[PDB]
RNA sequence: AGUGGAGCCUGCGGCUUAAUUUGACUCAACACGGGAAACCUCACCCGGCCCGGACACGGACAGGAUUGACAGAUUGAUAGCUCUUUCUCGAUUCCGUGGGUGGUGGUGCAUGGCCGUUCUUAGUUGGUGGAGCGAUUUGUCUGGCGAUAACGAACGAGACUCUGGCAUGCUAACUAGUUACGCGACCGGUCGGCGUAACUUCUUAGAGGGACAAGUGGCGUUCAGCCACCCGAGAUUGAGCAAUAACAGGUCUGUGAUGCCCUUAGAUGUCCGGGGCUGCACGCGCGCUACACUGACUGGCUCAGCGUGUCCUACGCCGGCAGGCGCGGGUAACCCGUUGAACCCCAUUCGUGAUGGGGAUCGGGGAUUGCAAUUAUUCCCC
């Protein structure tokens, strides 16, 4: 059982990178060969609205920006350890996508 | 009218088949990233969704 | 008190294992209850004889405490440019000469 | 409007007490009323007639009517469908 | 088959918005504070933050069951995937979104605007806040629309700090003559460990430790230990 | 460097029109109302259809209250819209009375919210001390060191948050590569051509460092500062948020935010059909392309970044061209995409003239988009 991929993704790194170390730490305690957490580039969602509801003023614009930080962490193990590591370190606002082989 | 003529016209494209998902209005709609909100309604819920004004 | 730069007494603190000891976490809650002082009075009709009660504890129509409190409560319904403050939280007994000057 | 639709409304209201909408005269068939062919317009007007009569509680939220069962409105559908009182809705089943 | 993460995190934020709007619409006369969605693939657990948990539950838990059926039916996710839990807010005073609704309840209750506003102001000043403002504007006295303001404590108006210190809450009270807007901005404290405010210090406020007054040397002493 | 001068695109008025809806009129309206409107949008004009009158009362109603409908007349309409023709339907109603809804209907000079402006200003408020009975004053400071009954705060300004610049140090990388060694190809080399071992320099993104008037020397009531030089990546970029007090600034036309008024069934509610928003004598603007030799025409050589993507596309074939087909990838640093953009560079031709510059104005065919391109939607070529 090889090339199991875990995709941690959230909106800000202060909770993403917190649980990123909480998942790579369990594997080292369980003595598993794991790749480092690679940083798939932070995608920036950009929405520029008009500030007025009217069409009136100095034509001043908003700049709304949503950032999504993507991380990939690789482990090479049977898929039964994956659920017992990921299921305990549950954090709000951080979603854990997972593929097996 | 009867069912053949009451909605006889196809509302499948254009701004008449697109309304804000909150205020049902057909002007100033954003459909990038599948928001489907009004430009005045999105500014109310921008923080609640989690858009932050950085620059 | 409010200075931006501050001086810290972190050195002189001896021991503090229990920072959250249950002494200062008293849940102050009086707003939605009936312990709120800022509530309507549900007014009583004025007695025709001009006073309330018998014996020696007769609180009359012209009582200085009640009239002063009513003067402050009447002061609360002034124009918005008029600055009142929080005369209900502390007990005010505002007299008729003072209130009449203000009302004027 | 046909009585078949009006009866077809009143079943799903008794079991859970929740009926939803979208406010579209133009859209022809309501998802929750599967294989019964009741337009959402009839749902709107049948529960609006019950709103003025005090049997449902409205709460409009983002183009979606939310409908409820009043305490007195419990007995109203027990006379229409003649449901005997030993059958309880989902209001008082758990806990 | 799934939609892109760009269109997913957007559509998740629209989900957490409509639920909050609906809960505000229903429970504006309950003491409602907020939503806390915790997404678990077994069941999504939504915590209601309200100050009277008994009335939102209702008698025998009847209200929570009907509204969890509502949130089941509206969003289309399958049954047995929602778990609603009402919970008491830790401090009613510091949560200005809940507190800008209780003032609206008082203005609906027939109170004079100044009496209720000062009551709210003093309760949030006493609750542990470092400063606050309450602004009521509209038809206050006659047809001309004036304004009021109740300022006490300290406040900041510019910079990143504002984002995690004040809690701007704008509500509309619906009176017989018109509408009044209410703007409550409660400056939270620097409560570090505490869940009353954000640990992060204000970007400018600096604290200097007093010197541990060491022993002045008297005689060179060699002590073996 | 421009605009104003030319042609033209789009907003304004004036003018016609059944309508050429409307808001907005110095900066603080005029490519603004996310307003690039064929139907929708859409409110405006003409015509037609429906009730979607909730609810309560009175009357009618089962021996029917009604609904829907073939055929013909009419109709733009396989509009029972009305009549004839009489077929359906089982209280789901109908007529008046009250009274609720529905409005992109009227007041933004009745409101909220949001925004703009004064103002991106440089101010605003408190507390303590002293003078005065008091209004008030000092602070909130005369001077060109020195006086100095004053001292301290808070908001704003800065700080902050995001971004740009530096790290051959750290963290790691088959969804980015690099190095090496083999395989192959063509003349020790070039390969974006092929695979495993080295690594993070490049590419990514996290932490932490880095710059603080830094240093030195001249000029300055030698004061705040100025000039030169050095160390340096930098002696610093660009934003965001923005006080106190105000405008009778803009927005019922963003909302199921909204007080009253109006309309409420030959409807200001829907829906549908055709128009209009774009007309055209004329003035006002934002703007594109130009008036050419630093130019144009025709080849080759060419190097990005921000981003989008179920609609982005790769690839073969048919057609110059737009486009069709046939298959694949991509829900995404994996595929378009090594994003092989344009100005640019190198060769040819034109030579100061309304010229090949510059393309407006018009006639044709041809192809997609979509019920529908006539008031040319757009695109190709004469
Ligand atoms: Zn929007």
């Amino acid at each position: 059982i090889h090339r199991i991929r875990i995709t941690l993704t959230s909106r800000n790194v202060k909770s993403l990178e917190k649980v990123c170390a909480d998942l790579i730490r369990g594997a080292k305690e369980k003595n598993l060969k794991v790749k480092g957490p690679v940083r798939m580039p932070t995608k920036t969602l950009r929405i520029t609205t008009r500030k007025t509801p009217c069409g009136e003023g100095s034509k001043t614009w908003d700049r709304f920006q949503m950032r999504i930080h993507k991380r990939l962490i690789d482990l090479h193990s049977p898929s039964e350890i994956v659920k017992q590591i990921t299921s305990i370190s549950i954090e709000p606002g951080v979603e854990v996508e997972v593929t097996i082989a | 009218g009867h069912q053949q003529l009451y909605w006889s016209h196809p509302r499948k494209f254009g701004q008449g088949s697109r309304s804000c998902r909150v205020c049902s209005n057909r002007h100033g709609l954003i459909r990038k990233y599948g928001l489907n909100m009004c430009r005045q309604c999105f500014r109310q819920y921008a923080k609640d969704i989690g858009f932050i004004k950085l620059d | 008190g409010d200075s931006k730069v501050s001086i810290s007494f972190e050195n002189y603190r001896k021991v503090h294992p229990y920072e959250d000891s249950d002494s200062s976490e008293d849940e102050v809650d009086w707003q939605d209850t009936r312990d709120d002082p800022y509530r309507p009075a549900k007014p009583v009709p004025t007695p025709k004889k001009g006073f309330i009660g018998k014996g020696k504890d007769i609180t009359t129509k012209h009582d200085e405490v009640v009239c002063g409190r009513k003067n402050t409560a009447r002061m609360e319904n002034f124009a918005p440019e008029f600055q009142v403050g929080d005369g209900i939280g502390m007990d005010l007994k505002l007299s008729n000469h003072v209130f009449n000057a203000l009302k004027q | 409007m046909p009585k078949k639709n009006r009866i077809a409304i009143y079943e799903l209201l008794f079991k859970e007490g929740v009926m939803v909408a979208k406010k579209d005269v133009h859209m022809p068939k309501h998802p929750e009323l599967a294989d019964k062919n009741v337009p959402n317009l009839h749902v709107m007007k049948a529960m609006q007639s019950l709103k003025s009569r005090g049997y449902v509680k409205e709460q409009f939220a983002w183009r979606h009517f939310y409908w409820y069962l009043t305490n007195e409105g419990i007995q109203y559908l027990r006379d229409y469908l003649h449901l005997p009182p030993e059958i309880v809705p989902a209001t008082l089943r758990r806990s | 088959v799934q939609i892109s993460k760009k269109r997913k995190f957007v559509a998740d934020g629209i989900f957490k918005a409509e639920l909050n709007e609906f809960l505000t619409r229903e429970l504006a006369e309950d003491g409602y504070s907020g939503v806390e969605v915790r997404v678990t693939p077994t069941r999504t657990e939504i915590i209601i933050l309200a100050t009277r948990t008994q009335n939102v539950l209702g008698e025998k838990g009847r209200r929570i069951r009907e509204l969890t059926a509502v949130v089941q039916k509206r969003f289309g996710f399958p049954e047995g995937s929602v778990e609603l839990y009402a919970e008491k807010v830790a401090t009613r005073g510091l949560c200005a979104i809940a507190q800008a609704e209780s003032l609206r309840y008082k203005l609906l209750g027939g109170l004079a605007v100044r009496r209720a506003c000062y009551g709210v102001l003093r309760f949030i000043m006493e609750s542990g806040a470092k400063g606050c403002e309450v602004v009521v504007s509209g038809k206050l006295r006659g047809q001309r629309a004036k304004s009021m303001k109740f300022v006490d404590g300290l406040m900041i108006h510019s910079g990143d700090p504002v984002n995690y210190y004040v809690d701007t809450a704008v509500r509309h009270v619906l009176l017989r003559q018109g509408v009044l807007g209410i703007k409550v901005k409660i400056m939270l404290p620097w409560d570090p460990t505490g869940k009353i405010g954000p640990k992060k210090p204000l970007p400018d406020h600096v604290s200097i430790v007093e010197p541990k007054d060491e022993i002045l040397p008297t005689t060179p002493i060699s002590e073996q230990k």
